[PDB]
């Protein structure tokens, strides 16, 4: 991304939190800031040097310095729990625009909870058909932001990975699943595969080896 | 580049004139040539009354009146040199007026021209030597110099 | 008061073409800049392109992955904006938003050409690129508190409904969202965590139902 944003940020209710957007084009251009909730249209929060649209809570404030744009939320409310995108030019002087990666802002409403990770190997009925699939299951975590990575022996796998965006579930904790597809004449080859899962800074690993 | 700048878009304005007198004098060649709509001056003064453009730069105050680009037919600039300093409200939220002696009327309908011309103006009004020349040069020489650097 | 109603999204084949429309109301559309933004599955907002106004001769700019394949146009008499998408690629899939676009330039600190910002957004129209025809899923058991699930692999299109033990076992059963694989086929997983004191008595069955293919499958999940 030309504009880098934190993947996720937590704030206690009523406390102040700042999220940031960083990139070379911000040395010459201002950023604008957007809020987006699952399934809803984004809304403009702030743009330019000091412009807040009417109807936006005045607790949202933008600022900027060097290659950095900040959105500060003074006194976070439960209704602020959302995704936040920055936008600016992709390069100084450009007619194009670009978005940062988005920051998931969690306004804490329950205790933090590490995820429970299960990694399923391809079933034998599934390998009968010349097909194999690793199914890593991640459930009961809070906040709802998790980075998944796959490994073969000890080397990263980015090809053939599919990971679902964390879905909100009943208890308002979160679930997510991840799939690593490959051929049977490939899973029996490696010593072991691993689903590594990063949550709130700590990383857990589940490993399977072709043996059953 | 796609900006129309003719010799008669440069004027020296005499002593007794007010803000509205200057806006009407500078708009006059633009309307005569069809660069703007007939009520363009009304739209500038209205916009100036609510969104001032006085720039309190030294040695000489500058103003940059304009309106919405929908009232512009073709890109053009009109330039006034004031014999006496006429006050303009500060474009940045001050009661202290700006004693303006150089007026850049912008009649640009194209956004990419608007930002480039404003960028150029910001550089030019920080050039004391250039601003000094504008207060002594005649209309032709003002036209020649400005025509050169907005060509580029 | 502003509404931006997008339409035209649906299933389309790679290499094919698709036209999106957006009907705008509640603002001066003649003079407004208009932008398309897309959200690929599981990703963030992505700028697609923007058409300017009459002062700029309606010039358009495009995002790099899209330049030379997409055409943005407008018809101001009916307040419509259009996106014509040619030579579609799998990674063009996503939710496509139309956005009313403002312009900002601060005199003393600005740099040309200033910045654009998106002051009103539609709710988007969904585009799915895939060469897959309708296909029923293959249901593989995921043998093992103890977690036991069903892999619902390689179906098209959406949706699939999954129940456990025929509409009885419901305690702690997260049926996960499906993912659109590189093949253009979908896969989802459905699991149920249950104490190990129950994998010797009553057996566990998942009921998969895929209407567009007239498919229904019951798979037992028992340990080896």
């Amino acid at each position: 991304y030309e504009l880098t944003q934190e993947t996720g940020v937590s704030v206690a209710l009523g406390r102040t939190v700042t999220i940031t957007c960083r990139g070379d084009s911000l040395r010459s251009h201002y950023a604008s800031w957007y809020q987006k909730k699952p399934g809803q249209a984004p809304i403009l929060l702030f743009y330019g040097k000091n412009n807040r649209p009417s109807g936006v809570p005045d607790r949202f404030s933008g600022s900027a310095s060097g290659n950095r744009a900040s959105l500060t939320i003074s006194g976070a409310q439960a209704e602020d729990d959302a995704e936040y995108y920055c936008s600016s030019r992709d390069k100084s002087g450009s007619r194009l625009s670009v978005f940062g990666g988005g920051t998931k802002l969690t306004v804490l409403s329950q205790p933090k909870a590490a995820p429970s990770v299960t990694l399923f190997p391809p079933s034998s009925e599934e390998l009968q058909a010349n097909k194999a699939t690793l199914v890593c299951l991640i459930s009961d975590f809070y906040p709802g932001a998790v980075t998944v990575a796959w490994k073969a022996d000890s080397s990263p796998v980015k090809a053939g990975v599919e990971t679902t965006t964390p879905s909100k579930q009943s208890n308002n904790k979160y679930a997510a699943s991840s799939y690593l597809s490959l051929t049977p004449e490939q899973w029996k080859s490696h010593r072991s595969y691993s689903c590594q899962v990063t949550h709130e800074g700590s990383t857990v690993e589940k490993t399977v080896a072709p043996t059953e | 580049q796609g900006i129309h700048f003719r010799r008669h878009y440069v004027r020296h304005l005499p002593k007794e004139v007010s803000q509205n007198d200057i806006i009407k004098a500078l708009a006059s060649p633009l309307i005569n040539d069809g660069m703007v709509v007939s009520d363009f001056a009304d739209h500038v003064i209205t916009r100036e009354q609510n969104f001032p453009t006085g720039l309190p730069v030294e040695p000489v105050g500058v103003a940059i009146p304009h309106t919405d680009s929908k009232y512009v037919r073709q890109n053009a600039i009109s330039v006034g040199i004031l014999a006496e300093p006429v006050n303009f409200e500060d474009a940045g939220g001050e009661p202290d007026p700006v004693p303006v002696r150089v007026v850049f009327m912008l009649a640009l309908g194209n956004w990419f021209d608007i930002t480039n011309v404003l960028w150029w103006i910001k550089a030019v009004i920080q050039d004391e030597d250039f601003m000094q020349q504008l207060l002594v040069m005649n209309d032709d020489e003002i036209y020649q110099s400005i025509y050169t650097r907005i060509s580029e | 008061e502003v509404q931006l109603v997008e339409s035209g999204g649906g299933l389309v084949k790679p290499g094919g073409s698709l036209r999106l429309s957006c009907s705008a109301s509640g603002f001066d559309f003649d003079n407004a800049w208009m932008t398309w933004v897309r959200q690929p599955p599981g990703k963030g907002l992505e700028w697609v392109g923007r058409i300017t106004g009459p002062g700029e001769g309606w010039s358009v700019d495009y995002a790099a992955p899209v330049e030379g394949r997409f055409t943005i146009s407008r018809l101001n008499s009916i307040n419509f904006l259009y996106l014509e998408m040619n030579n579609l690629r799998m990674e063009d899939s996503g939710l496509y938003f139309c956005a009313r676009t403002g312009k900002y330039y601060d005199f003393w600190s600005g740099y040309p050409p200033g910045e654009e910002y998106f002051q009103d957004w539609g709710r988007g129209t969904l585009v799915t690129v895939s060469s897959a025809s309708t296909k029923g899923p293959s249901v593989f058991p995921l043998a093992p508190t103890a977690a036991l699930g069903c892999l619902v692999k390689d179906y098209f299109p959406e949706p699939v409904t999954v129940s456990w033990n025929s509409g009885a076992l419901t305690s702690g059963v997260h049926t996960f969202p499906a993912v659109l694989q590189s093949s253009g086929l979908y896969s989802l997983s459905s699991v149920v965590t249950v104490p190990s004191s129950s994998l010797g008595t009553q057996t566990y069955i998942c009921n998969v139902n895929h209407k567009p293919s007239n498919t229904k499958v019951d798979k037992r999940v028992e340990p080896k």
